[PDB]
RNA sequence: CUAGUCGAUAGAAUAAUGUAGGUAAGGGAAGUCGGCAAAUUAGAUCCGUAACUUCGGGAUAAGGAUUGGCUCUGAAGAUUGAGAUAGUCGCGAUUAUCAAUUAACAAUCAAUUCAGAACUGGCACGGACUUGGGGAAUCCGACU
RNA sequence: GCCCGUCGCUACUACCGAUUGAAUUAUUUAGUGAGGUCUCCGGACGUGAUCACUGUGACGUGUUACGGUUGUUUCG
RNA sequence: GUAUGUAAGCGUAUUACCGGCCGGUACUAUUACUUUGAACAAAUUAGAGUGCUUAAAGCAGGCUUCAAAUGCCUGAAUAUUCUGUGCAUGGGAUAAUGAAAUAAGACCUCUGUUCUGCU
RNA sequence: AUUCUGGUUGAUCCUGCCAGUAGUUAUAUGCUUGUCUCAAAGAUUAAGCCAUGCAUGUCUAAGUACACACGAAUUAAAAGUGAAACCGCAAAAGGCUCAUUAUAUCAGUUAUGGUUCCUUAGAUCGUUACUUGGAUAACUGUGGUAAUUCUAGAGCUAAUACAUGCAAUUAAAACAUGAACCUUAUGGGACGUGUGCUUUUAUUAGGCUAAAACCAAGCGAUCGCAAGAUCGUUAUAUUGGUUGAACUCUAGAUAACAUGCAGAUCGUAUGGUCUUGUACCGACGACAGAUCUUUCAAAUGUCUGCCCUAUCAACUUUUGAUGGUAGUAUCUAGGACUACCAUGGUUGCAACGGGUAACGGGGAAUCAGGGUUCGAUUCCGGAGAGGGAGCCUGAGAAACGGCUACCAC
């Protein structure tokens, strides 16, 4: 573990998905080792300061979470740089906000508001259906939840709906070629639906051929694809317009046809 | 500070590799144990993160496995008789992994006469005619199920002649199977089938 | 070649002559457990009904075949249960716009299922744990096994 | 040890100078025509070896390490092979093929060399004996 | 007209060269070996119990409850 | 009128099956090269967006709000130095290798006239 | 902005250079200067030497208060303040430098089913003083010393520190063994116990086409009075992963082994319960501990890429070179090391030795392309704290704003 464990994070080392300022300050938040990864996690300091703009500096934000105002998934989460990863339900109850982390059309984070009943649940991919933990069967989700006693039919790379008020699973979806999906972390991150094919390469990285809503196709690996429902049927309210991955001309007309002109 | 890094070792073409990063902590090789045959002394050490290792040195006794039926009895290690690696690991009576050991043949005799109502080995009559108290613990017949089940048992009393000699002489050859420098125990298996045929070349025929 | 000849006794870790008490009598026709390396390669017959020990075989030893699968012509087979293969590739320079013949010789373990490997068979290999100082690989299939012109037509 | 001698004029005493042999603090050639004389080294195993050369040598160049005792281990060979298997006679007595065997196969027997390893003592170990100091040059004769 | 070496003088740069020359740097054979890690023993002072010290509380005075510049054999 | 650059039929493994010409399956001589992908930090560079008074920069910023601002968002793209190897996929020109000559031409096979069996 | 000009000659046309020209976050230096916006800045020479100054400490309602410093005192509340002093944590990140170092470091690519890891997270405790032991610092007091660097003796005193262990710590139950039983059989034990955790070894099934003929129990049932032979279906020849397979994971079983663990903690805010019995109970913890998982990592490993040099062509086993078996050590693979055994490995496709005014990369400079040149330097990886070596605490250091030698100063 030698010369470790590297407890800082400069700017220009942090992911550019945070859309951070490059000048201004010469460090990054260093997301503190929570249930999501480092680069896979939009830390609470970025969510509040940068793109909720509720607290303007690094001191105004620590007067908020230590006031125990925000909470994620019923847990208060007063660590001011908690990781707070993707598909999580950031429930700021005052004044009744109900945020979620969903990737952009362009794959970075966004701001997303949901309903209060939508704040009751969230979707999570499963990674491993190990057996031996409580009691005999066992299931560890993507986000670091160890849902003991799942359904036995749920094998790996499915997603379940966990109503986060409990730790129970209630709506599981099978990874199969009639299903909506979403990609977390490649060239195609932030593109939605509706997978046609997984090319099973034995050992390893069986890459998955996906076709979008508008008929275009792309491809990523199996660890990127995050299923979110059946064919054209999510279980979550999608962001601004739905990961369709517009052209490089389609920015230009929309910047002039949808502008004050 | 006996480092186990390969920044010695002239590389696979023969050429030398030069300097490399004076030494590192994560490559320490602590000295040996050399578990000799004495009074159960154990020193414990502190390792990579947190954990402890219990070094045997002058180890006494071990619980061995009767191989063909899986029964473990704590027993007295008499002495060593063989080692594949080095012959000073025979004479200096160092127990390591798989070095061949004479142990007892007594705590497997007494703990089998439930299943093995014909007791092995055949104990001697001219001075041990007194009974303290074997026939009462051989069967006693109980007029009941389990001594009747000893006729459903005792269809496994077909143990090899080679162990039948050692069980009569009361010195059974057992091969150690743990790393006593790294666990503080020597919990061997009794070699029965494939090795007792073998290793008596390596003891008897080498006289 | 070897009827279990070393001052240390040779046996496979995990199996035993267990004779009397067992759930049924699962003899498996012999007490010898073989794997299958299962990346598509057919598990060889001599690994299931064979008599070699080879603790470093992927089929019947303490190994798994992970990582990268590569190939190359065998070059010598002298050292005990290991061989020398020879890759060949083509490095390319920008400045001259022309390739270049190069070669790396990677030593690789060879379990005794492949008795009579001879230079130059085409073989197929795959990375495992570091086995001893050079050998980070294990043989998987002497695939062509065929000296093309100058090697294999007997005399 | 076998054989052979104690025959060298004998006793007392141990001054000087001697002939012959030892040792000597510290220094180490200052001594001297000149290291004369003396001193050092020396057997054996392993390492290692320079200038120059007629390529053969130089070379034991130089420069190092090891060695006793005791108790062990390993390597080097020889003659017999071992001889399964079926039955007889009455375990005795009696009658033979070969796949393999098979390295100190199983016996039996013999040799003294070589490699290790523990333990051990003014750490004195070629413990007497036997037994090269070495190197850089010049001049002469080639060499025996 | 051009042009070439020797020799002579002046100045400069490199060369070979007795001195087995000097100065240095890097590795390293052999020797002695600091300090440490490990480990066979060591076991200071101080310990729980104990033969036991005896007061009172107790018991039939002793011992303990309780304390001791208690000592001792005990034993860890 | 023609043109031809079009897909199919037809000198046939334009491939065994079930589905409504159509999904899903059963099912495949390589390599080099090439097409399209994945994978991989920013900063830099190439660069679209943006009147920092302009500019180098920056990643901000717009806005009937003219008299109330609630005033939505543009954003923070996009490809190249992260070359190269390596990994997917389309192609078969070029280019090497590969078969059937001291023996394999086959049989889709009821199939064994081997026997290894295996639940 | 894909460009050339003078220069050998009496004159000419050439090859050829030398000189011109130009850019350089590219360095010094000359002269020069009104505003301003950003701003590199002891890298090169000397990883040379350094005065002082500072650069690493830390508290909540909530682990410990007996501070007259006191807030307070008929709230002896003491929650204020708590200075101290334990404890707890961090001090292994920053920050610098570029001496080493040539497949080394590094880059991309892949592994760890060959490995450990503090913390944050999600499962995460019905297994006879009970809410115990003494002893300690701050504090008093007495001292030593050229030495503000340190520290002894004595008098006290606490714990989420130390050390021990029960009132539910509780077994029932589950369940085997022997066992109240008795009985012919996918039959039945009353009870003693054993039942945890982690450790270690061994044995066991370990990821699974279909019918009978036939037979041992003779099971429902059939022939039969039955025994007991025939056959015969359902539940029953029922453990996971990657699902690329002995992943030996904790799982599952069995035989056992040695050492500990198994909340004697804490307050905001108190209540239901008053039988006021202080019996019956709130949210809690920055709390604590065991296991699996997660995270931040880490160390190894893979294939490919790394300058000059043949006035370096052969190297590699003094005392590991390459491989085998077994071992030891490590967190772990491994000649990492020991033991025996094999004679292998490497190179003209540049091994090996040498050089370097060599940290590697991102990248920088410069032209139309092709390119040369540079990268000490802000980001990533690596190394080092005068030299070499050593090592404690720790989860993590072969640490140097830790110690231990020695050398130099």
């Amino acid at each position: 573990m030698a010369r470790g464990p590297k407890k800082h994070l400069k700017r220009l080392a942090a992911p550019k998905a945070w859309m951070l300022d490059k000048l201004g300050g010469v460090f990054a938040p260093r997301p503190s080792t929570g249930p999501h990864k480092l680069r896979e996690s939009l830390p609470l300091l970025i969510f509040l300061r940068n793109r909720l703009k509720y607290a303007l500096n690094g001191a105004e934000v620590t007067k908020i979470v230590m006031q125990r105002l925000v909470k994620v998934d019923g847990k208060v989460r007063t660590d001011p740089t908690y990781p707070a990863g993707y598909m999580d339900v950031i429930t700021l109850e005052k004044t009744g906000e109900f945020f979620r982390l969903v990737y952009d059309v362009k794959g970075r984070f966004v701001i997303h508001r949901i309903s209060a009943e939508e704040a009751k649940y969230k979707l999570c991919k499963v990674k491993k259906t190990q057996l031996g933990a409580k009691g005999v069967p066992f299931l560890v989700t993507h986000d670091g939840r160890t849902i003991r006693y799942p359904d036995p039919l749920i094998h790996a790379n499915d997603s379940v709906q966990v109503d986060i008020a409990s730790g129970k699973i209630t709506d599981y979806i099978k990874f199969d070629s009639g299903n909506l999906c979403m990609i977390t972390g490649g060239r195609n991150l932030g593109r939605v639906g509706t997978v046609v094919n997984r090319e099973r390469h034995p050992g390893s990285f069986d890459i998955v051929h996906i076709k979008d809503s508008q008929g275009h196709v792309f491809a990523t690996r199996l660890t990127n694809v995050f299923i979110i429902g059946k064919g054209n049927k999510p279980y979550i309210s999608l962001p601004k317009g739905k990961g369709v991955k517009l052209s490089i001309a389609e920015e230009r007309d929309k910047r002039l046809a949808a502008k004050t002109h | 500070g006996i480092s186990r890094d390969s920044a010695h070792k002239r590389r696979a073409t023969g050429g030398k590799r030069k300097s490399l990063r004076k030494k590192r902590k994560f490559e320490l090789g602590r000295p040996a144990a050399n578990t000799k045959l004495g009074s159960g002394r154990v020193h414990k050490v502190r390792t990579r993160g947190g954990n402890t290792k219990l070094r045997a040195l002058r180890l006494e006794t071990g619980n061995f496995a009767w191989a063909s039926e899986g029964v473990a009895r704590k027993t007295r290690i008499a002495d060593v008789v063989y080692n594949a690696s080095n012959n000073e690991l025979v004479r200096t009576k160092t127990l390591v992994k798989n070095s061949i050991v004479v142990i007892d043949a007594t705590p497997f005799r007494q703990w089998y006469e439930a299943h093995y109502v014909l007791p092995l080995g055949r104990k001697r009559n001219p001075k041990h005619a007194q009974k303290e108290d074997e026939n009462d613990v051989l069967t006693k017949k109980r007029s009941e199920k389990v001594m009747k089940k000893y006729l459903e048992r005792q269809k496994y009393g077909k143990v090899e002649q080679a162990l039948e000699d050692q069980f009569t002489s009361g010195r059974i050859l057992a091969c150690i199977s743990s790393r006593p420098g790294q666990c503080g125990r020597s919990d061997g298996y009794i070699l029965e089938g494939k090795e007792l045929e073998f290793y008596l070349k390596k003891i008897k025929s080498k006289k | 070649m070897a009827d279990q000849n070393e001052r240390a006794f040779q046996k496979q870790f995990g199996v035993n002559l267990n004779r009397k008490v067992k759930p049924g009598i699962t003899k498996k026709k012999l007490l010898r457990r073989s794997r299958d390396v299962g990346l598509g390669f057919k598990t060889p017959r001599e690994a299931i009904d064979g008599t070699y020990i080879d603790k470093k075989c992927p089929w019947t030893g303490d190994v798994r075949i992970r990582g990268r699968i590569l190939t190359g012509v065998v070059r010598k087979a002298k050292m005990q249960r290991t061989i020398v293969i020879r890759r060949d590739y083509l490095h390319f320079v920008r400045k001259y716009s022309r390739f270049e013949k190069r070669h790396r010789n990677m030593s690789v373990h060879c379990s005794p299922v492949f008795r009579d490997v001879e230079h130059g068979d085409i073989v197929t290999i795959g990375e495992c744990r570091p086995l001893s100082k050079t050998v980070r690989f294990n043989v998987l299939k002497v695939s062509k096994g065929q000296g093309a012109k100058k090697s294999f037509k007997k005399y």
